[PDB]
């Protein structure tokens, strides 16, 4: 099987939504963020996992594994839920519960 | 992750594994608090699924993990099951996770910060290493 | 938040 | 979770490579066959399973689940390994072992 | 399968479930013989995996299944892991499958038959029902 | 081959 028993990690660059559209076009919405196309790719089983960036020495959740290449091509960027675009809802939900 | 590498155990302390009732991993998630997990809405999580924290190896006979029950699922109402837009869900745990050296929370951004194109970021998971 | 006790390596 | 505990089935039409190319283009090779885009979709975990067609009262393996929509869109054809194209290799392998 | 339906138990007797050594289903396959299974090359099956035949429900705490070991994996040498072309693998069982009401083989076509566009076919599996 | 003991229903 191609399933890892141990937790995997990978380093990858963020793309602008413009660069991403070159690949996925109109499928890329405002609440989405792409990364990859650099020789690595999120694949089946990674959905829901994090995309983190270091800021002020701390790791910050920037994306949520959402969708990508059919084939998990390492030449195609993966699509992630843009946390920036959704954190107000997160913060409100926590505040109320 | 294709072309990734094994992480140092416990070095991504917010990483969680979501398991169904059969005991199988179907998605990842991240601890943001001792009481909440953020995951994707497309994962279709239910209060039937379990949150596993402090896990490294999924083949362990028994390892020191935390199997946390879910109290409530908060899917974002803006989630579009066709478009896959606004793909976020929050999970409120029945039992708070006990933080340690290996179980901890990730930071959340503000709606206003900018993570510029070209930034080198990191992704983690137990997804396929080859299609 | 976001400061692992066990520092990650090469990621 | 979106994982079924019970086996699922779906009826769907075979597509011509030409029509399939309308969707996937250049990605469709000779040893591929498409099916669906009719309101059903093979999804994560279906890989390696069968695509069967009735012939002379018996079920025949025409395809093997290979790849398809990123999001398992029911309006996008799934791609299957075309067994007609690969069965010579199967028969020669069985004949020798 | 998204928008499919539950099958009648044992009505697709050639349908097999491939499990890794953690006991989890990672791919489907088909019995073509008492001794062979055909699956996709992209599945990355190894001799460590097990073939489960005669299964209907994966949540069964017991059902009448056959866990079969793999003696040898026959990958098609033309399989392209970039293109995903020629996506076929043959598995020779260590232990033959016992054929019964619920375990039997599917037919194979010849290189020359034609399955015209428009033909109504069927696909089966334990894949996600929703993305 | 290809004739299930339990016929497919659909």
């Amino acid at each position: 099987a191609n399933t890892p028993d141990r937790l995997q990690q990978a380093s990858l660059p963020l793309l602008s939504n413009t660069n991403c559209k070159k690949y996925w076009g109109t499928k890329i919405k405002d609440a989405m963020i792409c990364a990859g196309a650099s020789g690595v790719s999120s694949c089946m089983g990674d959905s829901g996992g994090p995309l983190v960036c270091k800021k002020n020495g701390a790791w910050t959740l920037v994306g949520i594994v959402s969708w990508g290449s059919s084939t998990c091509s390492t030449s195609t960027p993966g699509v992630y839920a843009r946390v920036t675009a959704l954190v107000n809802w997160v913060q409100q939900t926590l505040a109320a519960n | 992750i294709v072309n990734g590498e094994e992480a140092v155990p416990g070095s991504w302390p917010w990483q969680v594994s979501l398991q169904d009732k059969t005991g199988f991993h179907f998605c990842g998630g991240s601890l943001i608090n001792e009481n909440w997990v953020v995951t994707a809405a497309h994962c279709g999580v239910t209060t039937s699924d379990v949150v596993v924290a402090g896990e490294f190896d999924q083949g362990s006979s028994s390892e020191k993990i935390q199997k946390l029950k879910i109290a409530k699922v908060f899917k974002n109402s803006k989630y579009n099951s066709l478009t896959i837009n606004n793909d976020i869900t929050l999970l409120k745990l029945s039992t708070a996770a006990s933080f340690s050296q290996t179980v901890s929370a990730v930071c959340l951004p503000s709606a206003s910060d900018d993570f510029a194109a070209g930034t080198t970021c990191v992704t983690t998971g137990w997804g396929l290493t080859r299609y | 938040c976001g400061v692992p006790a066990i520092q990650p390596v090469l990621s």
